[PDB]
């Protein structure tokens, strides 16, 4: 839906890294390079950004009320 | 809906003793300490400290149920040394250890920060 | 029949983590310290949310749950706070809580990111850690999110949002001299970062008189506390628990 | 006293059938001062034993070298002089079988006493005269010391 604030396993903050992650993908980073650039070593944290689906973008197409 | 409130794992409701001592009649000089609202955090450390006492013949602990926040610590000592005295001595030794470790950790932080 | 003489050697200290080594200690004490790091270091986190107006695509409980996981700088202010239920105030006060207010109206033709920057505290010492910033929600044009909240003192045993650590690496006997673990084929296993073995070796020789000591810690902070502060508050809290148990036991014996 | 048996043995096989446990090895040993065969399961991890090693073996009813009974309970705070101080490897088990070559009309010349130290099995075959101290379901201590 939207990026979780914490990694579910280790509780590292990962909610402030989605936009930067996408920005690094627009910089033609490999996804491993992007996750390394954001300082995500444990694969528990890397799983979060690597497998997230930002469905909220699809939900903001519909009108408000 | 049957989920317990999360605070009933470290909070004593009214009319609950934190710690209760019961003599064990099976063996002389044996006691059971039932401590409420505790877990392996205190049980394992107190058991390990008690095992270092030579006058302690047996020291063990159990959690009777993971969903119930009791720990039962069985202590048996030699017949010149009460299990209650051993328990108090173990806690005092652990407190002294942790205070020493706090002091040395502060010194280590200051040395690492200074360089 | 007495305490060990434990010694500390800090191998690394940053703003994100502290890596250190504790020698001359029982395994139980080291594991209890590792456990207190997670479950018993009190921090400040949002735990009361009143939503005055929500028009976002996310329902109210979603926004509240996300707000709870926002980590807050609680370096020194947490010690002088009290637990709310222990506080005698009429439900809230600056001695047991820190008020937050958020009011964001997306009145523009671009998706407005409601981040942690929009959270405004009544106390300057307790801010969101990132104050890049933690995204709370995204808003379309004509969507308002307006709420107040209060953040209170608690520890990770009650709920994981009060957990200060972002992963506590803990190790001992990196070369497996004690054989607390038995590798079926020790050749296949990579060396620990603390191993002292040359690469032709796969496992230290068995030690019949060995005992676990020299426990390696790497405590990473989520950001609410400095890792130095995490470890110091952990040791202080565990000592406090043991002293309280000492008091109750002395009362029970008497 | 209270020593049911004593001898010196030498190891002729550490494990003839290939090891079946990574910490326990089945020593096959021979006695030179008599003709006693020994099979013995030894926890080699804490007490490594090599092939051809010599050792004194003593099978005793008690440890206190006074004849005082042991009570069969672990007492780490025991202060009495123990025989275990004179030895390196001390196990405690229970004899559970005494076979013999007795016929229906004669007494056994060769006896085979089986002892189980918590699972670690020992057989001691030999002349009956050396094995009269044994008696099934009696607790016993195996003390062992390697000799240069
Ligand atoms: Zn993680
Ligand atoms: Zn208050």
């Amino acid at each position: 839906m939207i990026i979780p604030v914490r990694c579910f396993t280790c509780g590292k903050i990962v909610g402030n890294k989605w936009e930067a992650y996408l920005g690094l993908l627009q910089a033609e980073y490999t996804e491993g390079d992007a996750l390394d650039a954001l300082g995500l070593k444990r694969y528990c944290c890397r799983r979060m950004l690597l497998a997230h689906v930002d469905l909220i973008e699809k939900l903001l197409n519909y009108a408000p009320l | 809906m049957n989920a317990p409130p999360a605070f009933e794992s470290f909070l004593l409701f009214e009319g609950e003793k934190k710690i209760t001592i019961n003599k064990d009649t099976k063996v002389p000089n044996a006691c059971l300490f039932t401590i409420n609202k505790e877990d392996h955090t205190l049980g394992n450390i107190i058991k390990s400290q008690l095992l270092k006492d030579p006058q302690v013949l047996f020291a063990g602990y159990k959690v009777p149920h993971p969903l119930e926040h009791k720990i039962i610590i069985r202590v048996q000592t030699t017949p010149d040394y009460s299990p209650q005295e051993a328990f108090t001595n173990a806690i005092t030794d652990l407190i002294s250890e942790l205070s020493l470790l706090e002091e040395r950790f502060r010194v280590a932080i200051k040395d690492k920060q200074e360089g | 029949p007495y305490a060990n003489q434990p010694t500390v050697r800090i191998t690394e200290l940053t703003d994100e983590n502290v890596k250190f080594i504790i020698e001359n200690t029982d395994l139980a004490v080291a594991n209890s310290i590792r456990r207190v790091f997670i479950a018993e270091v009190p921090i400040i986190a949002i735990d009361w949310v009143q939503i005055d107006a929500n028009s976002s695509v996310l329902h109210d409980e979603f926004i509240a749950h996300r707000l709870g996981l926002i980590p807050l700088t609680s370096d020194d202010i947490v010690d002088k706070l009290q637990y709310s239920r222990d506080c005698t105030c009429e439900e809230f006060c600056p001695e047991c809580s820190v008020e937050f207010t958020l009011d964001v109206r997306c009145n523009e033709d671009q998706t407005r990111h409601v981040t942690s920057r929009d959270l405004i505290s009544n106390s300057p010492r307790v801010i969101p850690v990132t104050s890049d910033d933690i995204l709370i929600v995204k808003l379309r044009k004509g969507q308002e999110l307006r709420l107040r909240a209060y953040a209170k003192k608690g520890f990770g045993k009650e709920h994981a949002k009060w957990n200060p650590t972002a992963g506590v690496a803990f190790e001992y006997d990196p070369d497996n001299a004690l054989r607390h673990t038995v590798y079926p084929k020790p050749e296949e296993w990579p060396k620990s970062e603390y191993s002292e073995l040359d690469e032709d070796e796969s496992q230290a020789p068995y030690d019949p008189n060995g005992k676990p000591e020299r426990f390696y810690y790497n405590v990473e902070s989520c950001g609410s506390l400095r890792p130095e502060t995490i470890v110091l508050s952990a040791l202080s809290g565990l000592k406090k628990k043991l002293s309280d148990l000492q008091t109750q036991l002395s009362h029970e014996i008497q | 006293a209270g020593i049911l048996f004593e001898d010196i043995f030498d190891v002729k096989d550490i494990d003839p059938e290939g090891k079946k446990f990574d910490r326990v090895s089945r020593l096959h040993c021979e006695s030179e001062s008599f003709k006693m065969d020994l099979i013995l399961d030894v926890n080699i991890q804490i007490y490594p034993v090599d092939l051809g090693d010599k050792f004194r073996l003593v099978i005793a009813s008690t440890l206190y070298e006074d004849g005082t009974l042991d009570d069969g309970e672990y007492n780490p705070t025991d202060d009495r002089p123990s025989r275990a101080d004179q030895f390196e490897y001390v196990m405690y088990g229970k004899v559970y079988r005494i076979e013999g070559d007795e016929t229906s009309t004669e007494a056994a010349t060769r006896l085979s006493a089986y002892v189980s130290y918590g699972g670690l099995l020992m057989r001691l075959q030999g002349d009956a005269n050396n094995l009269h101290g044994f008696e099934v379901d009696s607790r016993v201590y195996l003390l062992m010391k390697k000799l240069a």
